[PDB]
């Protein structure tokens, strides 16, 4: 029935992380970035998997929890970074690209999204870093 | 209650049981070795794997597996399926054989099915020795250039450390792609110098 | 990386090797030694002492 909101709760007292990818196809097709969170948090202790992570840290630039996006990430993430990171400036939630790229070190592809945040003089600090036709011609 | 060969398996000529095992098991070995298993002293213990060489041709059963790696599996499990990494094609096998591989050091019998078998998923096996650090790294850089995922490989390399990972790799493995490791090297921005430096070594 | 012998000590004949460490130890065995007792298994124990008592009575390091 499409019951997103209600078949979490169906798995909360089951702690099954099974079946996620459909909870995933199901979860895109309603805004619902906050409770989802808890589902995979939990569900991280059960399938140590990296689609988990993933939309993880997709779902937390959703509802922008930074304070503990950046911390998430700082641990033993063993997602994939860039896969979301292209979810960034695909939907265009700047200050995310930001953080992701910036313990990746993806000079190049963060100042495409600093054109957008407005910082210049670090922006410049990435492109001397990159060397790039492109990013140097970019933040120009 | 057929099942009291525990106790004369100290005494009993292991042969001819195996073949007493090899018949009779209409579903019926899987207990008595449960129950062997609950007694697994050092004395009856490869003796569960002498039998475990006939049975897995017919129905290398994830049931008999699951039973065998619910305790220690010390080498168990490597010198059961140190037999069945050949003829085989299973994902799973060859992962929890690697697994195995990681519980008392045999790295060396590792490095070779990684580039022997070619049927298994490498995704799920390299994000487990980044969970399970292998503590030597030097499969990973085998298997991820036999599957070339190297773009992450060479961060994670510069990440933890970088003594002689890369060096040795485009020295011994594969000189093959170093340039396209100077490329990870430098969107990363490692330092020139250790670039200069690295390219002295010599090639294949 | 010449040192590898730590797999084929389980296997190798330790009398060659003997001397096969005898020479080719410019300053060399004592890392091979210190890998081999990075993997200190009860099996390849020994092993590490039958060469010892050759070296000492020209080297008896103290940082051996």
């Amino acid at each position: 029935k499409g019951m997103v909101k209600e078949a979490i709760d169906s798995y909360i007292k089951a702690d099954d992380p099974s079946s996620y990818m459909e909870v995933v196809q199901a979860a895109n097709t309603s805004g619902n970035w906050e409770e989802l969170v808890k589902y995979l948090q939990m569900a991280r202790k059960k399938a140590r998997e990296s689609y988990v992570e993933t939309e993880l840290i997709f779902a937390l630039a959703k509802t922008n929890r930074l304070a503990e996006l950046e911390e998430f990430i700082n641990g033993p993430n063993n997602a994939h970074i860039q896969q979301v990171g292209d979810r960034c400036y695909d939907e265009k939630m700047y200050d995310a690209a930001k953080l992701l790229y910036n313990n990746v070190s993806n000079f190049g592809r963060l100042a495409s999204t600093l054109v957008h945040l407005g910082e210049y003089q670090a922006a410049v600090d990435g492109a001397r870093k990159a060397n790039s036709t492109r990013t140097w011609k970019e933040v120009c | 209650d057929i099942k009291r060969a525990v106790v004369h398996t100290h005494l009993l000529n292991p042969e001819w049981l195996v073949n007493y095992f090899g018949s009779l098991s209409v579903e019926d070995s899987l207990e008595c070795l449960r129950a062997m298993l609950s007694a697994n002293i050092r004395q009856n213990l490869q003796i569960c794997v002498q039998v475990a060489s006939k049975y897995h041709e017919q129905l290398s059963t994830q049931s008999l597996i699951e039973l065998f790696e619910s305790f220690k599996s010390f080498e168990g499990l490597f010198y059961f399926l140190g037999s069945i990494v050949n003829f085989s094609q299973d994902p799973d096998v060859h992962f929890k054989y690697i697994q195995a591989a990681c519980k008392t050091g045999q790295i060396k019998e590792v490095e070779r099915i990684c580039r022997e078998s070619n049927c298994y998923d490498p995704e799920r096996v390299k994000n487990f020795l980044k969970e399970a650090k292998l503590t030597d790294q030097l499969p990973l850089i085998i298997v991820c250039d036999r599957f070339d995922f190297v773009h992450d490989l060479v961060l994670y390399l510069y990440r933890n450390n970088l003594q002689k990972y890369i060096e040795i790799y485009v020295q011994k493995v594969n000189p093959s792609r170093l340039p396209v490791v100077i490329g990870g090297l430098l969107d990363v921005d490692c330092s020139e110098d250790v670039i200069k430096n690295l390219i002295l070594v010599v090639r294949g």
